[PDB]
C-alpha cells in the first residue's frame, strides 16, 4: 500500500517478537523500548494479548497520547473483557449486531 | 545584498517594570511619522549623486 | 551599572537568552564596503 | 462511515487559527482520489459541517519547522467570521478576534504588528518586513 500512495506515510519499528522462550521478558523489555510512535500496530490472538500488555503497562507505554489497534480476534468476544487491554483500545471485528 | 537581516532593539535586563511601556511607545512612533521624521533630518540629506 | 542599552545593538539568539529587548526601531542588514575605483575616461585626441 | 468526525480524546494540544493569503498561506482543495491531503501539506479544516482543505506555503512550513524544535501538537482550522480583525463597539472578529476569545491560543498567518491589537494579545518577534 505504501509504494502506490502520494500521502506520506512514515515506516519504523518493523520488528517482530519471537515469543516462544522462557525468561524473554528481559529482551521484550529491550523491544518494548524501542518503539517511538504514537501509533503502534500490535497481531495477536486473545490468549497471547494478554501476554503483551502485561509488559506494555510496565514501562508506561499505555495512556493518552499513545494508540494501539489490533485485529477482531484479539477482542475474541463481543462482552466477555477480560480486562487486560489498555484504556482507548480501538479495533475492527465482524458484523454480528446486523 | 543584505544577507542577515535583524533590527535594531532598546535592550533591558531581564524582568523591567518598564519592559512593557517601552515596547508600545516605540509601535507608537511607527504609525504617527516620527520615525519617519527622525530618518528625514538625520540619516537620508544627500551630499553625493 | 545601566539599566537600559540605548544604542544600535541587534537582536540574535545569543544575547536574547539574557537579556530582554524591544520591538526593534530600524530594519537593517550586513553589506560589504568596497573601495570605489576611478571611473576613468578615454577622450584627449580624436584619432582614437 | 464514522460517527466521530474529530476523535473525541485529546498542553500540547494547541488550536491554531490560519487565513487564506495569496503568497503566504495558499489553501488547496483536497485530492479527489484519496480524499486525504497529500505531501507537503498539513490538513486544515473549515466551517461550513465541515470540510477538509489543504493548507501550504512560506507561513505554514514556519509552523512546520517551529513545532519540530518546541515539540507540541496543533491542527489548523479556517476563521469564517471577518478578515484579520477590526474593533467594531468593543468586538473583534478574526484571526485576533478569536484568539482573546480564548478559542484559538495561537494565530499563525499574515497579521499586522501595532499598537490597538497588540493591547489585547502579545505578538513574537517580528520576522519579515512590512
Ligand atoms: C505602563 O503604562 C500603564 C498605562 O497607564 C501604567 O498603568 C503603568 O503603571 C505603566 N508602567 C510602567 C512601568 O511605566
Amino acid at each position: 500500500t505504501i509504494e502506490n500512495s502520494f500521502v506520506g506515510w512514515e515506516l519504523e519499528e518493523v520488528l517482530l517478537l519471537d515469543m516462544s522462550l522462557d525468561d524473554g521478558d528481559s529482551k521484550i523489555q529491550n523491544q518494548l523500548k524501542k518503539l517511538q510512535s504514537p501509533i503502534i500496530l500490535l497481531y495477536c490472538t486473545k490468549e497471547e494479548a494478554t501476554y503483551i500488555f502485561e509488559v506494555a503497562n510496565s514501562v508506561g507505554l499505555t495512556g493518552y497520547g499513545y494508540t494501539w489497534i489490533v485485529p477482531s480476534l484479539v477482542a475474541g468476544d463481543t462482552d466477555t473483557v477480560p480486562a487486560e487491554f489498555p484504556t482507548g483500545l480501538i479495533s475492527v471485528s465482524y458484523d454480528e449486531w446486523d | 545584498e543584505l544577507f542577515f537581516r535583524s533590527g535594531f532593539g532598546i535592550g533591558m535586563r531581564k524582568d523591567s517594570p518598564w519592559k512593557q511601556n517601552v515596547s508600545l511607545s516605540i509601535l507608537k512612533s511607527h504609525e504617527n511619522g516620527f520615525m519617519e521624521d527622525l530618518d528625514k533630518t538625520w540619516v537620508r540629506y544627500q551630499e553625493c549623486d | 551599572q545601566a539599566d537600559m542599552i540605548v544604542a544600535p545593538l541587534t537582536i540574535n539568539n545569543e544575547r536574547a537568552q539574557y537579556i530582554e529587548f524591544s520591538k526593534p526601531f530600524k530594519y537593517q542588514g550586513l553589506t560589504i564596503l568596497v573601495k570605489k575605483e576611478i571611473p576613468r575616461s578615454t577622450l584627449d585626441s580624436f584619432m582614437q | 462511515q464514522m460517527k466521530y468526525y474529530v476523535w473525541p480524546r485529546m498542553d500540547d494540544h494547541l488550536s491554531i487559527v490560519t487565513l487564506e493569503e495569496a503568497p503566504f498561506v495558499i489553501v488547496e482543495s483536497v485530492d479527489p482520489l484519496s480524499g486525504t491531503c497529500m505531501r507537503n501539506t498539513v490538513p486544515c479544516q473549515k466551517r461550513i459541517g465541515y470540510i477538509k482543505k489543504c493548507c501550504k506555503g512560506f507561513c505554514i512550513d514556519i509552523l512546520k519547522k517551529i513545532s519540530k524544535s518546541v515539540k507540541f501538537t496543533y491542527d489548523l482550522y479556517l476563521v469564517t467570521n471577518g478578515k484579520h480583525g477590526k474593533k467594531i463597539n468593543g468586538t473583534w472578529n478574526g484571526m485576533i478576534g478569536e484568539v482573546v476569545m480564548k478559542r484559538a491560543y495561537m494565530a499563525v498567518g499574515s497579521l499586522t504588528i501595532n499598537e490597538e491589537r497588540s493591547e489585547v494579545v502579545d505578538f513574537s518577534v517580528p520576522f519579515i518586513e512590512t
